[PDB]
């Protein structure tokens, strides 16, 4: 089913970042709080942006608007350049 | 100079761990919709730090005694995210 596929899917992510943190293991629960926190945080970001631009004229939501939807929540935006570098040597396994 | 944009324009070569379909889901969840792919990807770059930062968080306590991350470790790395404090 998709429910069962979303939740792997969340799995292997938290897993690979994990890895990349620095961890070679975890306990179950600490898996699943971030697998929980992981997808919540999306949906967050969503209901935010969501919000955000409902105040713009424009019918397309923009890059520029999702930016500043994360200033709004206190995401640190000004770090996501050098986090997107190392991510994109991140390998699943 | 321009570290931000120059990163805003190349998210369509970034890959993300996420894939964006699942992302997609969870934002069209909560009634948000984008049709430009780089809104998804950052979307789930933004997503993965958040995760990322609190796992560092949680190695600097595991460091605080070849790593195990432990809910010992994990919960204080939390403290921000609880219950809506006033
Ligand atoms: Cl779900």
């Amino acid at each position: 089913n998709y429910h069962l596929a979303r939740r792997r899917t969340l799995q292997v992510v938290v897993s690979s970042l994990l890895t990349e943190a620095g961890f070679e293991s975890a306990e179950k629960a600490s898996v699943e709080t971030l697998t929980e926190m992981l997808q919540s945080y999306i949906s967050e970001i969503g209901r935010s942006a969501k919000s955000y631009c409902e105040h713009t004229a424009r019918t397309q939501p923009t890059l520029s608007d999702i930016v500043v939807t994360l200033v709004e929540m206190g995401f640190n935006v000004d770090t996501l350049p050098a986090y997107a570098k190392r991510s994109q040597r991140m390998v699943i396994t | 100079s321009t570290p931000l944009v120059d990163f805003l324009m190349q998210l369509e070569d970034y890959t993300p761990t996420i894939p964006d379909a699942v992302t997609g889901y969870y934002l069209n969840r909560a009634g948000f919709e984008a049709s430009d792919p780089r809104i998804i990807r950052l979307i789930s770059l933004a997503a993965q730090k958040f995760i990322s930062d609190i796992a560092n968080d949680a190695l600097q306590h595991c460091k605080m005694k070849k790593y195990t991350l432990t809910m010992e470790d994990l919960t204080p790395a939390l403290s921000e995210y609880g219950i809506n404090v006033k």
